[PDB]
């Protein structure tokens, strides 16, 4: 029962440290490590966490080995100098996952009763793509199709503390992207609110077509998922819109007409003054 | 200068400036700055304590 | 031997355990140990920071059984990456930036033992605004007082990267120790994504501002601004009227000139113009 | 740069203060102010605060550091 996750903006470091403590000799494509969490109430939140040397071949996609005496040693460690902290599960990174993730799972949740993975992009960082979270659930499938583990997914989050948000802006001293926006951030914020909705529009008719055509077989559970969106979009015809979009519309052009009004007398004002201390200094200096 | 202030450091104690206008505090109950209360006519009689 | 060039190349994620462990113990002075790389003579980074558990009070700090310092070094060099030590620091939250009494004593023992080993000092309580007076320091030998102290300018980058105020010179400076200076090695993959996760947003701009309380805010705009033209009328043409000075009062200790009543205009068309189109595209985009 | 300093001044008195009070006014941008934890200071004004509101003893607001009329 995870509403959402909260990560901290340390974690990540640490993932991106240990995804170039490893890339030096490591061709392994992957780092897993260890998360720990603060579980408060419903929300779910992560302030450190650590890694763990973890290796996986790629023949038989089965072989994997954790340590665990590192494991008991570094969180007992952790304990005694932060009596706060404690296990929330794992995470990993790369997009494309292995299939041990589910043996790793079961593993270590008796370590962890609700088991978290986090899915982080180190490389896959150029268009808006967020962390991700699944969460570890145990069903037949659906109905009547034959079972598996089906990893659903609990959105996600980011929040900071108050030195972790003060301390990042410290940091970066190259754009800052001051609050309440004169006109030129807000516009972005629609143009680029809206350069990744297309890009979800184009990945919808991607997975359609592909199944569409029917390499893949179906999954009912995306389909109502989908048909509802369809069928819940507002039409817009009479008396409920044109009449009600014009009374906030013709609403907002009365304020605007002030900065018509206001903003005209401001420039004049300032006209005024200094053709007066233009000739005045001009008929005086000879 | 007789009752001067002056402006002091807080760490390592030194002056920093000569303050002006010296020390009164709580002068709201003092400097009345204001002369039309009261005429000199309105009292009559008791002309010899005047 | 000791240069004025010194740049401590502190990680960014070396930083945020800085403070996340400074605000933990906010009265009890949290300490623990700086753990970086010689890379030359006079270049040193710091990485990764790890912490030790405290016993101490709100002025002074203990420490613990030194069975934990070897046995976490020795599980971080198959975990990761080894490194040998670099320093250390703690957290001064009351006054500002300067070695105390025990904190020179702890100094001497590590650059005899290490090789030079900077200490830091963090203020938790005063990063708050936008700010921070981390700063890092360094002992010189008492034997090199009739010679120069820091000396040997090689560059003139030394002089505007650090300016010390009068609650620092008191203390240390210059006669004890010397301060360093702090860059940050900022690159690709880790700065980029660090603003590509924090003040990022997908529905943000395509979203109504809730018409309950957007025209009711309007309300109480323009009824300020009609006050303050109220104000506006009087205070000019009576200035200009009686005494052509261009000066006193209204120029020494005034607030009311033409600054102040275009920028209520100027919230009052931002927070309405980006609100006016905002429901314009979904019109044609929500069919 | 300019809204940067329009932001600046904006966050550095939306914080959790001491209220002092007024004392008097040395000249344009400098005053003389007292705290209620006794210990009569001496700081800095801004510009934002209207000059013509500082007459009495009246009820200020301080910074815990740099302890200005903020």
């Amino acid at each position: 029962a995870v509403q959402k996750v909260v990560v901290h903006p340390l974690v990540l470091l640490s993932v991106v440290d240990h995804f170039n403590r490893i890339g030096k000799v490591g061709n392994q494509k992957r780092v897993v490590g260890v998360l720990l969490g603060s579980w408060q109430k419903k929300v779910l939140d992560v302030s450190n966490s650590f890694a763990v040397p973890f290796d996986e071949d790629d023949k038989d996609d089965s072989v994997w080995f954790l340590d665990h005496d590192y494991l008991e040693n570094m969180y007992g460690m952790f304990k005694k100098v932060n009596a706060r902290e404690r296990i929330v599960g794992w995470y990993h990174t790369g997009p494309k996952l292995h299939k041990n993730d589910i043996a790793i799972n079961e593993l270590m949740k008796r370590y962890c009763p609700n088991s978290v993975l986090v899915i982080i992009d180190v490389k896959p960082k150029d268009l808006g793509l967020p962390t991700e979270a699944y969460i570890s659930v145990e069903e037949v499938h659906d109905d009547g199709t034959p079972t598996s583990k089906t990893f659903e997914h609990v959105t996600s989050e980011i929040g900071a503390e108050e030195a972790e948000e003060v301390g990042v802006e410290h940091l970066l001293r190259d754009i800052k992207d001051t609050t309440v926006g004169t006109l030129s951030q807000r516009i972005t914020n629609q143009v680029h609110g809206l350069k990744g909705l297309n890009s979800k529009l184009l990945d919808i008719r991607s997975y359609l077509e592909k199944v569409a055509t029917g390499k893949l077989p179906i999954n009912h559970q995306i389909i109502y998922q989908l048909q509802d969106v369809f069928n819940l979009l507002p039409d817009v015809s009479l008396q409920e819109f044109v009449k009600a979009f014009y009374l906030k519309t013709n609403d907002q052009m009365v304020v605007v007409y002030l900065a018509s009004l206001i903003r005209s007398v401001v420039a004049l004002h300032n006209l005024i003054n200094n053709k007066i201390a233009n000739r005045d200094a001009e008929k005086k200096e000879g | 200068t007789p009752n001067c202030r002056v402006a002091l450091r807080n760490d390592s104690y030194t002056l920093h400036k000569i303050l002006p206008n010296k020390v009164d505090p709580l002068v709201s109950l003092m400097m009345v700055e204001k002369v039309p209360d009261s005429t000199y006519e309105m009292i009559g009689g008791l002309d010899k304590q005047i | 031997a000791v240069d004025t060039a010194e740049q401590v190349y502190i990680s960014s994620l070396a930083l945020l355990k800085m403070l996340k462990h400074g605000r933990a113990g906010v009265p009890m002075e949290v300490m623990g140990l700086m753990l970086g790389e010689f890379v030359d003579d006079y270049t040193v980074r710091v990485i990764d920071v790890f912490a030790m558990p405290q016993s101490g009070t709100g002025v002074s700090v203990e420490a613990v059984d030194p069975v934990f310092q070897a046995k976490m070094l020795d599980m971080l060099k198959q975990t990761g990456r080894p490194e040998m030590v670099v320093g250390w620091y703690h957290s001064h939250p009351g006054f500002g930036c300067w070695l105390s009494g025990v904190d020179i004593n702890t100094q001497q023992s590590f650059e005899a033992l290490s090789e030079r080993a900077v200490a830091v000092v963090v203020d938790p309580i005063q990063s708050v605004k936008g700010k921070v007076v981390i700063d890092a320091f360094r002992l010189i030998n008492a034997n090199m007082m009739v010679l120069g102290h820091e000396p040997r300018q090689t560059t003139s980058n030394l002089g505007h990267l650090n300016k010390p105020s009068i609650q620092a010179l008191i203390h240390g400076l210059n006669r004890h120790y010397y301060s360093i200076t702090i860059n940050y090695r900022k690159n690709e993959l880790e700065q980029k994504m660090l603003l590509n996760l924090h003040k990022k947003s997908w529905m943000e701009g395509l979203t109504l501002q809730d018409y309950s309380e957007h025209c009711k805010h309007n309300e109480s705009v323009v009824k300020e601004m009609l006050e303050l033209a109220k104000n506006y009328n009087k205070a000019v043409e009576e200035e200009d009227k009686m005494t052509p000075e261009q000066l006193a009062i209204k120029n020494v200790g005034k607030q009311d000139p033409k600054r102040h009543l275009e920028e209520h205009v100027d919230v009052l068309m931002t927070s309405n113009i980006v609100q006016c189109l905002a429901a314009m595209l979904d019109t044609v985009v929500f069919k | 740069e300019f809204l940067h300093a329009q932001e600046e001044v904006k966050r550095i008195q939306s914080i959790p203060l001491v209220i002092g009070q007024f004392l008097e006014a040395v000249d344009q941008n400098t005053a003389i102010v007292g705290s209620t934890t006794g210990s009569n200071y001496y700081v800095r004004i801004l510009s934002t605060i209207d000059r013509e509101l500082l007459k009495p003893n009246a009820s200020v607001a301080l910074h815990k550091h740099s302890n200005a009329l903020v």
